[PDB]
């Protein structure tokens, strides 16, 4: 059962007025529904599609294209730690370890509190800056394992 | 900003030319990097790259004349426009003009991303820019871009 | 234009696609994710080849074959070391994550995959890692999804949705686990799912009601019929095994039906394996229903007719045209009457006259997809033949073509097309009492009542030309859109107009024939196609006679004694109660037919008919063409009580009993003699096939493979003796594998394609001279019409406007897909599919009633008040009330009707 707002329908028709289709205008309604909840659930591809006018096999084909579309539920806080090979060179193993070991989770996985999911991501496009992880569209750089805790313990 | 100053929008500086400015944020695929990926990800659909020789300089996005330029490629033009032409290119003696944003990446004792000429070699860049390897690092291979 | 493949000359189009060129040649290039009907892609890179520069080239590079124009002087290698290579490494790569069942896969040796991958010459295998799995998905009740099968050629979702329009299928996921399929669990409600079985190189979406009943491809015994279930007439490829048809293929003809069936067609055939058909023939005595068989049915009933002091045959709509004959030689033609309602036949004959009188010319299936402006007026054509709708939407298509063909991109890439085009659409103008499904591509809907559909097409008519009689009352809000059509139709090239006698109304194929003459006028290259009821509806109406209504006269009047109604239920053309009442108040009533009817029960004589499977006969299209269906199996080969004849057999008996006192189980060469000796206009169908002594270098032609399995243990439960093969006498065909299916062979009929190395459905390409185009040595069916030299008057009849009127409701047909035909229904595989029987209201209908919607009211029609669930129709009419067709209880006949007393039960 569910039910776009007026505040995401609204931002859906404004991101529709930008272009010349509301099909180029699906990626973003997706982005503001994750925006607004956290994730898309099954029945906003239908209200997708249904705002839009383009069928909901291709609001969902999008969906699931993209890697930052989560069609799954995810916790508060999404932790985002990169997985390319600059930050291989500086080393992503071991925050990923001290990551595992503080969360007590796997990549893929969420906490039983519903707080952080833990996530791989391409690339940060930080990498001089030594390892990356982003976290709720805040990036850190420079990350050791030992600081993981104290980065991890200031969010809600 | 622009906007506001009379800049990007209609009829800019008396002229009559109308032109607006959208930033489309992507959802995340290394796919849509690439042009004909970017026109299918911009018409909102899955990234699937398109063949050429149909080129988006004669069929693109929604099947118009367009053209895809990377940020640095948009960027050394206002200098040509604004210093002249053949500064642009006098500013290296070799047959790749202009300059490019360099700079070594890994386990270096300064990484970060210097503007240098083209022709420069990449040891130049890493034992002067860069600073070259830390204290117990031996070098052993580099890659001149990326990944 | 001329091309060079390993140093050896061809000569082909310039203009189309290198693949296409070499496959048209003869030559093998493997390739996954072409489709001759959907353009081309890479989303396999299985065509690659090795192309040079010049002539003298050792190096060259790798190129895609779907993908390199065959332009003039290209220098092309296919089997040489570096692409053979490649090609075993895509294959390779393919069938890396490909799961291990094939025994057990519904495709086996149907399957385009194994064919490739032999081809390839790919056997040894050194991938040791883990393979890759995916969950299925209920499709519905026509197709299986095993979607671990797949390699990711993106054809389904490209057939589904750039050529077929559906809106279910679609691509998900990412690299590597990629699916394809709907997003939910759910029935297809696309009318041309059906196609995905053939259409997929692999057992993705397969056939369920082959998967229920299963055998291998070389097992099926195949025969080329046509398909019965309505106007259109696609050519179908039924096969059988075990006397029982099981699957229904299709056959290719690039004049009709190239390569997509539709899913009534497709899925439609469970009721000729109905257990409870009349296999015997069965005479009553009281309430003793004893068996007879062929000579003691003939005896007795020519008795009968002898003692009778006047016969009536009653014809069918869906019998061939031989049968019909047969019944019009049996009876008197001063006493012979055609079994439809007298409205009914007489749009069916004003349709006719339009067709081989009105001086305009019809365009067949494949040639519709070349109009330029398409008017449907008063038609459900996605719902009555969807395969012309399927047509109409490549017309449609046909402006992005246009466009691209403007930017001198080539046309066999439709990725390129499609880019060019966005939303570019051809005009589209629909009218219907409700909804369809072609709204989505029209660029206008029209729902309105079926009068003032016929007003829009007096209308336009007389806007095209003013010659033609004028409209009053026409509001302003609708002369807009009145003068968008007009202009729309007059700026086209080509207009085609589509109409039908499933519209229920004279005035509606009027204004299609005033509007079609108007386009006419002014220089235009306009067609019109007119969608008929049934299969041979057409045929029916050439071959003329009486309505049934004059037949039920003749019954209680008492002026005839005996009837013999050939193939026909009687309740969807007439009444129900006034049929029981004529057929109890005749003393003598025979039933030609092969499905257990209502009318069956205190039916005096009962002969056991054939359906197409088991049957030879004669079928005109709604176009007009002649086609011809042949048997595809004995009946009496398992089970040899049954005599199960065809029915211009057994009527042509009965005949001779009559007359000679002597049965005549005569040849259907000699009946299609009589045919085109007794009636001129029937003189075409001795053209659509060749005799039975027809022989290609001295041999026939098999219904079977070569490897056709198991023949001595077929009949082994029930005798060891192996019988004799049944003798074909009537057709061309040999019921064994000792004939020929070479695809290099002088004829225009193939019972099924199977090429050496092509064992997929993609061995059509074979029987070719072009792949993709007409099939090789012509096509099977004749025209059998000519354009007149001068057209039709202007019909000044202009209907007036529909008034609703209290205490009264005009009946509005809508045609459900799978349930308004009758021989659809008896397939228990289409009772899931059907909806629940409804009846449709407008809101302020419904309020006016006081009933809101799913609750049940109760409506008198003949004395009968039937209860049915309500549901809201927001694009019906005031004043109207809507009724699913052909469905248990509710004629298609009842559509134009009044209804009475609709009361909240
Ligand atoms: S399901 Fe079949 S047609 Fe569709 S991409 Fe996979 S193999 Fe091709
Ligand atoms: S689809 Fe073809 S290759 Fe795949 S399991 Fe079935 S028969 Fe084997
Ligand atoms: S369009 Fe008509 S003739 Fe063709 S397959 Fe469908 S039901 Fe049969
Ligand atoms: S390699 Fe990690 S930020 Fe680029
Ligand atoms: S057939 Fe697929 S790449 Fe050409
Ligand atoms: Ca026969």
């Amino acid at each position: 059962a569910f039910e776009l707002s007026a505040a995401e329908r609204e931002a859906i028709e404004h991101e529709m007025h930008h272009y010349e289709d509301p099909r180029a205008a699906s990626i973003e309604a997706l982005k503001i529904v994750q925006k607004q909840r956290g994730w898309v659930p099954d029945g906003a591809i239908h209200a997708i599609a249904d705002v839009l006018g383009i069928p909901a096999s291709d609001v969902e084909g999008v969906a699931t294209f993209y890697s930052q579309i989560f069609r799954q539920p995810v916790g508060r806080h999404v932790i985002r730690y990169c997985d390319s090979v600059v930050c291989h060179i500086n080393g992503y193993q071991g925050i990923q370890a001290a990551l595992e070991k503080k969360l007590n989770i796997k990549p893929g996985q969420t906490t039983f509190d519903g707080r952080f999911t833990l996530l791989p991501t391409c690339c940060l496009g930080n990498c001089d800056k030594g390892p990356n992880m982003m976290i709720d569209e805040d990036t850190h750089a420079h990350l050791t394992p030992e600081a993981i805790p104290e980065l991890l313990e200031r969010y809600k | 900003e622009a906007t506001e100053a009379g800049l990007l929008g209609k009829n800019i500086m008396g002229t009559g030319f109308d032109f607006e400015l959208f930033v489309h944020t992507g959802a995340g695929r290394y796919i849509c990097g690439e042009e004909t990926a970017l026109i299918n990800s911009l018409e909102g659909r899955r990234a699937n790259p398109r063949s050429k020789p149909p080129f988006p300089a004669t069929s693109g996005a929604w099947g118009k004349p367009t053209c895809v330029n990377n940020v640095e490629t948009l960027c050394n033009v206002p200098a040509i426009l604004a210093n002249g032409v053949e500064w642009y290119q006098n500013i290296s003696k070799s047959k790749d003009a202009g300059t490019k944003l360099m700079g070594f990446s890994g386990r270096v004792k300064n990484p970060g991303l210097w503007e240098l000429p083209f022709g420069t070699t990449a040891r130049e860049i890493l034992e002067d820019y860069a600073g070259g390897m830390r204290d117990g690092l031996k070098f052993k291979a580099w890659q001149p871009g990326g990944a | 234009a001329t091309i060079h493949v390993d140093g050896k000359e061809y000569e082909v189009n310039g203009a189309d696609n290198l693949l296409e060129a070499c496959l048209s040649l003869g030559l093998d290039i493997p390739y996954f994710c072409w489709h001759p009907a959907l353009g081309s892609v890479g989303a396999c890179r299985q065509c690659a080849v090795k192309q040079y520069q010049n002539a003298e080239d050792t190096r060259g590079r790798l190129v895609m074959s779907c993908m390199t124009p065959a332009s003039d002087g290209t220098f092309i290698s296919i089997d040489d070391e570096e692409a053979k290579q490649f090609r075993e490494s895509v294959v390779e790569w393919l069938m890396t994550n490909h799961p291990h069942d094939c025994p057990v896969c519904e495709e086996g040796g149907n399957c385009h995959l194994q064919d490739m991958t032999v081809m390839t010459g790919h056997s040894f295998r050194r991938y040791r890692f883990t393979k890759r799995t995916h969950r299925n998905q209920d499709l519905g009740p026509f197709i299986s999804h095993e979607m671990n099968r797949c390699i990711a050629c993106y054809r389904c979702v490209r057939y589904y949705k750039d050529y077929a329009g559906g809106t279910d299928l679609g691509v998900y996921g990412a690299h590597d686990n990629v699916y394809f399929g709907r997003p939910e669990d759910g029935t297809l409600e696309s009318e041309f799912s059906g196609n995905l079985v053939e259409i997929c190189p692999t057992g993705v979406f397969t056939d369920k009601t082959h998967s229920e009943r299963y055998n291998r491809k070389w097992d099926m015994q195949f025969a080329p019929s046509i398909c019965q279930q309505c106007s259109i007439g696609c050519n179908i490829s039924p096969g059988e095994r075990y006397g029982e048809l099981r699957r229904i293929e299709n056959r290719y003809n690039g004049t009709v039906n190239h390569y997509f069936l539709c899913d009534r067609g497709r899925f439609g055939y469970g009721y000729v394996n109905l257990k409870d058909r009349p296999r015997q023939p069965v005479q009553r005595r009281g309430d003793d229903f004893i068996t007879l068989n062929a000579e003691q049915a003939m005896q007795g009933a020519a008795d009968i007719l002898r003692q009778s002091k006047k016969v009536i045959g009653i014809g069918s709509p869906r019998a061939s045209v031989e049968s019909n004959f047969a019944l019009r030689e049996l009876v008197g033609e001063e006493n012979f009457y055609t079994g439809i309602a007298h409205g009914e036949q007489e749009r069916l004959q004003l349709a006719l006259k339009v067709l081989r009188e009105g001086g305009i010319y019809t365009p067949a299936l494949r040639e519709i997809e070349s109009y330029d402006a398409v008017l449907v007026l008063g038609e459900d054509v996605t719902q009555t033949g969807a395969r012309v709708a399927l047509a109409v939407r490549q017309a449609v298509k046909g402006k992005a073509r246009e466009m691209a063909a403007a930017q001198k991109v080539a046309d066999w890439q439709i990725a390129a097309i499609l880019n060019i085009g966005q939303r570019a659409k051809h005009p589209l103008f629909v009218t219907n009492v409700d909804d369809t499904r072609l709204d989505d591509i029209a660029a206008w809907t029209y729902r309105a009542p079926v009068e003032d559909q016929a007003r829009l097409g007096f209308a336009i008519a007389h806007a095209l030309d003013n010659s033609a009689p004028a409209v009053d009352g026409i509001e302003p809000e609708l002369q807009s859109k009145i003068d968008v059509i007009v202009q729309a139709l007059a700026g086209a090239k080509k207009p085609l107009i589509i109409s039908g006698t499933n519209a229920g109304s004279l005035e509606v194929i009027q204004a299609a024939a005033n509007v079609a003459k108007a386009l006419k006028g002014r220089g235009a290259d306009v067609g019109i196609t007119m969608i008929a009821r049934s299969v041979n509806s057409m045929g029916l109406g050439i071959m003329g006679g009486g309505s049934l209504e004059e037949a039920l006269t003749e019954l209680e009047t008492g002026r005839a004694d005996a009837v013999v109604v050939l193939e026909n239920d009687l309740h969807r053309h007439a009444s129900a109660t006034r049929v029981n009442a004529a057929l109890a108040k005749a003393p003598l009533v025979m039933v030609v037919d092969h499905q257990r009817t209502a009318i069956m029960e205190n039916a005096h004589l009962v002969l056991s008919a054939a359906s197409f499977a088991e049957s030879d006969g004669t079928v005109i299209n709604n176009e007009g063409r002649a086609q011809r269906f042949f048997q595809v199996y004995d009946p009496a080969y398992y089970d040899s009580k049954t005599v199960m004849l065809e029915s211009w057999r057994w009527l042509h008996s009965l005949h001779s009993t009559l007359l000679s006192r002597e049965v005549d189980w005569t040849q259907l060469d000699h009946v299609i003699d009589a045919v085109v000796a007794k009636i001129p206009e029937l003189a075409g169908i001795k053209d659509a096939a060749p005799d039975a002594t027809f022989r290609i270098r001295g041999q026939k032609l098999a219904r079977e493979p070569h490897r056709y399995s198991g023949r001595t243990a077929m009949r082994a439960n029930i005798s060891v003796h192996e019988p004799r093969q049944p003798q074909d006498i009537d057709t061309m065909f040999t019921f064994s594998m000792e004939g020929n299916n070479q695809p290099t062979a002088h004829r225009s009929q193939v019972p099924f394609a199977w090429a050496p190395g092509w064992n997929s459905p993609q061995a059509w390409n074979k029987f070719q001279d072009e792949v993709g185009g007409k099939l090789r040595f012509g096509d099977p069916g004749v025209r059998l019409f000519e354009t007149s030299e001068n057209g039709l008057d202007y019909f000044t009849s202009v209907p007036a406007r529909f008034q609703p009127q209290d205490g009264k409701w005009r009946i509005a047909p809508y045609y459900h897909l799978f349930g308004s035909d009758e021989l659809s229904q008896r397939a228990p595989v289409f009772q899931s599919r059907m909806p629940q029987p409804y009846i449709k209201l407008n809101p302020a209908d419904a309020a006016k009633l006081g009933v809101n919607a799913g609750t049940r009211v109760s409506f008198s029609y003949d004395g009968n008040t039937v209860t049915l669930p309500v549901e809201i129709a927001e694009g019906l009419t005031a004043g109207q009330v809507g009724l699913p067709m052909g469905m248990s209880g509710i004629a298609p006949v009842l559509a134009g009707a009044h209804l009475e007393d609709l009361k909240e039960a």
